[PDB]
């Protein structure tokens, strides 16, 4: 799952970058703003650069979502060596906010896809 | 003996990032508890961009632990 | 679109304005197209409301309340509102120093009333 | 080397104690001073509280398993 | 030796939590008192949070040094 | 090499120190976005724009300092 | 023996980072105190009575954080 | 070397903590610009003139100090 | 004793560290009182004990972390 | 001059640490001038003096400590 | 020798650090001070008897730390 | 002398990390003055006084302490 993760996202990654390049050959017009100065062209830490960090995200998510679950193991032989109903409200909890990270990481992706799209047409 | 003392002290050193996500998460609720008592931002609105905005700054601390359990 | 009305004439009265630069309580703001509600008191300073190009009135406002509504209505209620032109040099230099001799002087209200004229008689002479 | 390096592992891991510490602080301070504005106090900003104060602390409890795994594992 | 000299840098260098638990309970402290004049936060009300809040907070001080004091 | 090796190691920690920066940036962008949106005036539009843009400037440094971290 | 006389000098030397948190907060409670009771009328009682417990708790990490460093030196 | 090769991992890890200060010097500025330009009405002048340029001097400070770890 | 001597004077140097907090506190301290003495009238007493008080609190970080680095030297 | 080599490497990355200080400094001068601009109605010259100005004193920092890190190189 | 002077040298760095705390209590005394004076009118002693005797308390911690660092390089 | 010239080159780069707090004081001074002129009304002197004032006294912090780093590597 963690090699199949990357691998994955590493291909819609690629895409976006090709999609504000092909969108671009029509248009172009530059893709930053004016300004007094001219330090604009050396900032180039965005677009191309920006979907390596983006697409990144998705699969340092799941590494540390997993190694949260695996701790599990560690937690195990302590409790079966104060109380240990102290384990399974907090296993619970990190199990409701494992599964609610899903939701939230993908509408970071796509909110991240829509102003791509919006500033290629612009 | 070298190369196994390295990785011991290669996920403390790492832990140090923990101050950003941690107060993070907290100073992005702060300000949404303050300001939902000015009437009336309770259902959506504010709940959606605390939501999304939690999430970005959550993503600097899982990137960060992955580098230091992977020794 | 300001709604500067005081309590004898109306002066912005209909909605047609653009720029505000009253003193408040705090500093000397301006209010600009749809600002934020802040509905905060007026000081005795300069109330100039630029009215699209550079058709400002110095209008030399005495204090009171420039409230702010949600829908772009500037209603900056003072109490008085004269221009620059409506006062004399000559006659302003006199009620400064009788203010000033006042002052530190008696007891009861008569040494608070004298501290408060002076600070607004001294911003409305530096901005002749 | 080993044994000396598991020692040290569990207090360098300690430094990001001072972002969870701090956090419940900054949680409490906004809904202490938003309740007293009338009238967040039943539910609301109480609610809330509660479940804004797990995400803070999310960070303390994974960066003490890793400096408590050094010293038993 | 080596297992006897690391035992003193393990309660040196996590001792270093101290700075948010100790500014923990000032932040608490100073949001009560500057919300209390404002009438009529006294009994109950804000008192019953910041007693909560600051027994939160004080538990990051408390973790930490328990981390210490078993290796020296 | 044992003096490579251990090195290697440690390149990867010490440079992970950056997150502070990077993970406190988001969340300063976020909370004036969301104390400004409650009044004057919506939020689709306007501060909208800002906050997606300042968002990726400030996430710049992460990306940054986790690829010297992972090459070493 | 060599190893752990050297260990003891450095012990009570990077435990005393944590006087940063405890100072300044002595400091933080007085401002909000200073600044409040000119405002009408936290002056006698009420907010003296927090001021003073509230003071002693923020201390609490100094004194805890310094008796590690005078037990290994 | 073994002393040379050593000192070139822990360099550019080192050179890498100073990402706090650019990091949170973009979003400092665009704080100020979110709340700022929700006064009315510097949105897409004024305000966003200093808005670019203030981002360029404080992202001066991460370039230059990423320039020595990549070299060491 | 040649471990011993070497790590006395980079003991007393890593304990200073706590002068920032004790340093700030002074300032922050004073930030209050200066910016809450100009609202009338909290001049004569009232304040002027509170600041006194308080930065005398603050102070005494500066000086117990700076008693443990004399002390090993 | 395996010494020397060593300790030249890490004074071009510790005298790096002072690059905070210098980077929030040009930062934080553009954060009141861009709330304070639109407040009305210093924007032309006058209050644009001092932001340039106090920008280049806050530089000097960063420059000057940057020149002993590429002199031990 | 040997070990000692090299203690003594990296003595007076690592003790370097405590300026931080004392450069920026000059800086926060005086922003409260300019912006406290513009509301008319602490000019004349009150505000600036604070701002003098404030300043040299904040002062004495970058004094008193710079005497240790100096004392172990001569 | 192999031991003293490897502590006198990590003595100027430590010595070093005093700058942030000589580096953001100047700029906590400049933005109480930016932002307390546009209050009105104090513009020449007064407020002006105390900043060129105020600045001197932060920048003696990075003075005094870039004076024992270059003292170890000359």
């Amino acid at each position: 799952i963690y090699i199949i993760g990357i691998s994955v996202s590493l291909w819609i990654g690629l895409t976006i970058l090709g999609l504000f390049l092909n969108k671009a050959v029509f248009f172009s017009l530059f893709v930053p703003s004016g300004t007094p100065l001219p330090l604009v062209p050396v900032l180039v830490l965005i677009e191309l650069l920006s979907y390596t960090a983006r697409a990144i995200s998705l699969g340092l998510r799941l590494a540390a979502n997993t190694l949260s679950g695996h701790l599990l193991m560690s937690i195990l032989g302590n409790l079966v060596k104060i109380f240990g109903l102290i384990p399974l409200a907090g296993i619970f909890a990190i199990v409701i906010l494992e599964f609610a990270i899903a939701c939230i990481q993908a509408y970071v992706f796509a909110i991240l896809t829509s102003s791509y799209l919006k500033d290629s047409i612009y | 003996q070298l190369v196994l003392a390295a990785k011991y002290i290669g996920a403390a050193i790492a832990t140090i990032g923990l101050t950003g996500a941690g107060i993070g998460i907290a100073i992005v609720f702060a300000a949404l508890i303050n300001g939902t008592s000015r009437n009336p931002s309770l259902r959506n609105t504010l709940f959606p961009f605390a939501i999304l905005g939690f999430a970005l700054s959550e993503a600097t601390g899982l990137f960060c632990l992955m580098i230091s359990f992977l020794l | 679109k300001v709604s500067l009305v005081a309590p004898h004439q109306a002066i912005f009265t209909n909605k047609e304005v653009s720029q505000v630069n009253l003193p408040a309580s705090s500093g000397e703001m301006g209010v600009l197209a749809n600002h934020v509600p802040t509905v905060e008191e007026l000081a005795p300073g300069v109330v100039e409301v630029i009215e699209s190009s550079g058709t400002a009135s110095k209008y030399f406002v005495s204090g009171g309340f420039a409230s702010i509504l949600p829908g772009s209505k500037l209603s900056i209620s003072t109490v008085e509102a004269h221009p620059l032109d409506a006062f004399s040099s000559e006659n302003i230099k006199s009620l400064l120093a009788e203010a000033q001799k006042n002052a530190s002087s008696a007891d009861e209200t008569v040494a608070a009333e004298a501290a408060i004229e002076i600070e607004v008689l001294e911003a409305l002479q530096a901005a002749v």
